[PDB]
RNA sequence: AAGGUCACGGCGAGACGAGCCGUUUAUCAUUACGAUAGGUGUCAAGUGGAAGUGCAGUGAUGUAUGCAGCUGAGGCAUCCUAACAGACCCACAGACUUGAAC
RNA sequence: CAUUGAGAGGACCUUUCCCUAGUACGAGAGGACCGGGAAGGACGCACCUCUGGUGUACCAGUUAUCGUGCCCACGGUAAACGCUGGGUAGCCAAGUGCGGAGCGGAUAACUGCUGAAAGCAUCUAAGUAGUAAGCCCACCCCAAGAUGAGUGCUCUCCUA
RNA sequence: UUCACAUCGACGGGAAGGUUUGGCACCUCGAUGUCGGCUCUUCGCCACCUGGGGCUGUAGUAUGUUCCAAGGGUUGGGCUG
RNA sequence: GACAACUCUCUCUAAGGAACUCGGCAAAAUAGCCCCGUAACUUCGGGAGAAGGGGUGCCCCCUCACAAAGGGGGUCGAAGU
């Protein structure tokens, strides 16, 4: 049997981020990727939202292992900071790879957007 | 506040305090005792320490990193060509810091270095 | 006083405990090296008040003094570090020997109060202990970040006391009030108590329910 | 974060084009107003045949800016451009057409800005 | 910035001896280093 | 003597004194204590595709081996190196009065 | 070691909405402070989960040049690192968590209750009730150098 | 509107303050460095705002005034030294 | 040796960009070589490098002198004096 160790810490990180796997299947997200976000939303009625764009940076750390993400919409650059985890993403789904040559595209931001267009 | 913060620093700054440990690494590797503060020979320990485990695995990338890291050339040669019959299996823990009298001159606490 | 008796766990880190509501909340994560044993109770008569003295951390008997281990084994329990008592409301029904409780407790109530001494920042100055100002950085300035004044002129012929001077910061302990408790894991023995609580993982961390 | 001297542009067409943000209303902070807060933006320049000229005191809102904004799921929106749209203090816009997205949780205040977006998100 | 009136020969004692006595606390240490020093097992002073 | 202090290894402690935790057969064994710093081994994490060789290219340059490679003051494991030798302060029952019980 | 706490200190702050209720009140216009509920604001105490700043440990692009014999690969140098991108820990915040309380006792202004001096009256002379962010305790942090130097459960030795 | 005192109070009177402008010139010319800003105080009230109350020419919502109240609070700018 | 506060010599700083202030003082920012264009005024010399805009790194290719430079194509970084 044996008992936990004192850094317990990691290993109740690892159990939840499994639990959310086995609830979910993510596949992996590398910084370049084009994805598709189909995220549950409280009360409107369809709340499927959907949320096209760049995965501009990856901030693995457990649970919050987040995806930001830029798309233009009507003239302006928006750029979100999704958990992967979060039992509200009814699904990702990654389109394309756009083989970026970097880790974090922050110039990508500032550049002229016919770069950004999804 | 220093809290966390894990890099011993000597008296001196950045780059010379790189140069002061590439210069007096070599000299250990040379000549196997030394004598130096004993700040410096904590510095010391950890980068030497770095560059015996980089000769256990003598591939030439690794020996090119050493190439790299040490001053005097042919001190790399024979250290890698040499050491993995020394430290076979002696696996971590490569120096030895038997200390010594202060300096006259400051009243420096004064270390001496070995490879043991 | 305290409303009732509460046991002291150890700061190990934090994180998000994701809702199944969906709400991201963050959590720290509080841990027992050893377990909270009574080792004493005092009442009103034999003593002046009325309290239980619980200890944590248990160690081997060289790490201890002979003072300790004496006052340890007269109340027959196993060594350990940390040793405080809650004063608790003359209601004591403690028997001193090895009461180990547990938290069958805190999830009903479901506010907590902790006391952590907090993490120590050395001798800082007057701009961030009492949050100061500082003059212009430019404009031919010549004291930025300095005291400035201190009193008037010759009637008050002093400073008055209780300045705010500069000086050590951190390193006393403090409460935190009213933060709840929230699902915790028995199996493990972890608290997932949302809020932060003082100090680096790894100190001591009192551990009460609310004085409402 | 909006201090009190920022340029935003407008998010309608009500005849602004930018506007300085003078000493935000309703919240006693003012050293910092965001999402979803009323400025009082006097116009800097705008499309010459407007009733809404050159320096002329009004009130608008903010809906986008480019600081941070958390939510509750755990999403940070941060658009590209600080930008307002004109407005009534008891209601509706005086800007038929808005451009860009909002954020909807101003719909629980403002619901005749979100009901005009063409990006409600 | 600048002293107003010369110490006294009994506050000027008080603190020179408090020098000289802060050496003192210094000596019983390389005393202990001596008294270990004489030869012994130990990982110093090769 | 109980306890200390120094020394020795260091810190989420610290201007220096302070604090706090160590100080080796550094367990071994049937559910918590004896890894302190380094080194090592591994994992998080960061950056982002190493070197060499091959292929495609006249050449810049690409491409495969390859989330590889250099990082690794964070997490555990590891006694490999260092906590060796010591030394010092600390005492003998806590003057004088009545009171009380046996 | 654990501690009572005399004393001392910080904090108890403030707006807008909604329910009460369009109720009472008003010809209508307008439109209740009796109490609840939320959001704030300044402030205060903290903390790194998130977002970020810096991070001269670190990784990568690259300019000019010198050195490693030479090409490749590296190293040095450019008031601290050449200039730039990215960043773990740490420390920070524009981030996050929480906080100003059932509080209870005396009160000031004021409203009183019984009631003579004064065979009416009067909150007062006897005695009592209510009641202010103001006072005290409570809250939170020190605290027996409190020489008035407290408390108790353990130790330590009576061989000279 | 009538009604001296809800409110303003002519004509004249009696005080407290000590901070304006002053009067003396007592200390200080072997020297007591000025105005205004910055930073940091702390205290007073005769109270501007928040707590409670009377009276109101207070229907309510606003008030107007006084009473106890210094615990707190007492913005950002443009112009001028 | 350590690495408190704080003064100086410096680098960076999220969102705003003079709101600081006696005054954008001091920082930061442009900047080189080619190429387009260059106004009000004027003593008709000047203004004028006005203003403002664009390319520029390496490789391959042939031309214009055929010493440079330019034209075409490619490749690389976020960024090419």
């Amino acid at each position: 049997q044996r008992v936990k160790l004192g850094d317990i810490m990691g290993i109740l990180n690892k159990k939840a981020v499994h639990a959310a796997e086995e609830l979910r299947p993510v596949p992996g997200i590398r910084t370049g990727d084009i994805v598709q976000i189909r995220l549950e939303v409280p009360e409107n009625k369809r709340r499927l939202s959907v949320y096209k764009g760049i995965v501009i940076s990856r901030q693995n750390a457990g649970i919050h292992t987040t995806i930001r993400i830029r798309r233009i919409i009507a003239g302006v650059g928006v750029e979100i900071v999704f958990p992967l985890y979060s039992p509200n993403i009814k699904e990702i789904k990654v389109v394309s790879h756009r083989k970026v040559r970097k880790a974090r595209l922050y110039y990508l931001r500032d550049k002229l957007p016919r770069l950004s267009t999804f | 506040m220093k809290h966390g913060r894990k890099i011993h620093r000597l008296s001196r700054p950045a780059d010379q305090r790189r140069a002061l440990l590439r210069g007096l690494t070599t000299q250990l590797l040379k000549h196997g005792r030394i004598k130096t503060t004993r700040a410096k020979a904590s510095a010391m320990r950890k980068y030497v320490d770095k560059m015996i485990t980089l000769a256990k695995e003598g591939s030439l990338h690794k020996r090119r990193q050493a190439l790299g890291f040490i001053y005097e050339k042919q001190i790399v040669h024979a250290l890698f060509a040499e050491v993995p019959e020394r430290y076979g299996d002696r696996n971590g823990g490569y120096t030895r810091i038997i200390r010594t009298l202060p300096r006259r001159g400051d009243n420096a606490p004064m270390a001496y270095i070995e490879l043991v | 006083v305290d409303a009732g008796i509460g046991v002291m766990g150890t700061k190990l880190g934090m994180m998000s405990f994701f809702e199944e509501d969906g709400t991201v909340v963050p959590v720290t994560v509080i841990g027992f090296k050893e377990g909270n044993i009574v080792t004493q109770v005092k009442t009103e008569s034999t003593d002046g008040y009325n309290a239980v003295q619980v200890g944590y951390e248990r160690l081997r008997d060289r790490k201890l003094t002979m003072p300790e281990r004496g006052h340890l084994n007269k109340a027959g329990v196993i060594p350990m570090r940390h040793l405080q008592e809650f004063r608790l409301v003359s209601v004591d029904d403690f028997t001193p020997s090895q009461k180990l409780l547990f938290e069958e407790l805190f999830k009903e109530g479901d506010m907590v109060d902790i006391s952590g001494t907090t993490i120590g920042k050395g001798f800082q100055g007057g701009i961030k202990r009492h949050n100061f100002k500082r003059g212009l950085m430019t404009h031919g300035s010549k004291s930025h970040r300095a005291l400035g004044s201190i009193g008037a002129g010759t009637t008050p012929g002093h400073v008055y006391k209780g300045k705010k001077m500069p000086g050590r910061m951190g390193g006393t302990k403090t409460k935190i009030r009213k933060l709840k408790i929230m699902k915790i894991d028995t199996d493990l023995r972890v608290v997932m108590i949302k809020g932060a609580v003082p100090g680096k993982p790894g100190n001591l961390l009192r551990l009460a329910p609310a004085k409402i | 974060m909006i201090q009190p001297q920022t340029h935003l542009n407008v998010a309608d067409n009500s005849g602004a084009r930018e506007l300085m943000c003078i000493r935000i209303i309703g919240a006693s902070n003012r050293r910092y107003a965001r999402i979803g807060d009323v400025i009082v933006a006097v116009i800097k320049e705008a499309i010459p045949n407007t009733p809404l000229e050159r320096s002329e005191v009004i009130r608008a809102v903010v809906v986008r800016t480019c600081k941070e904004l958390k939510r509750d799921n755990g999403m940070i929106i941060r658009y590209d451009d600080n930008a307002a749209v004109i407005i009534d203090q008891e209601g509706n816009p005086k800007g038929t057409r808005i451009f860009g997205a909002i954020a909807r949780e101003l719909r629980q205040k403002f619901a005749k800005i979100v009901s005009l977006a063409p990006e409600v998100l | 910035a600048v002293p107003k009136k010369r110490t006294s020969i009994y506050k000027k004692r008080i603190r020179k001896n408090i020098w000289k006595k802060k050496g003192y606390w210094a000596a019983l240490k390389a005393f202990s280093l001596a008294k270990s020093l004489s030869t012994g097992n130990s990982k110093s002073f090769f």
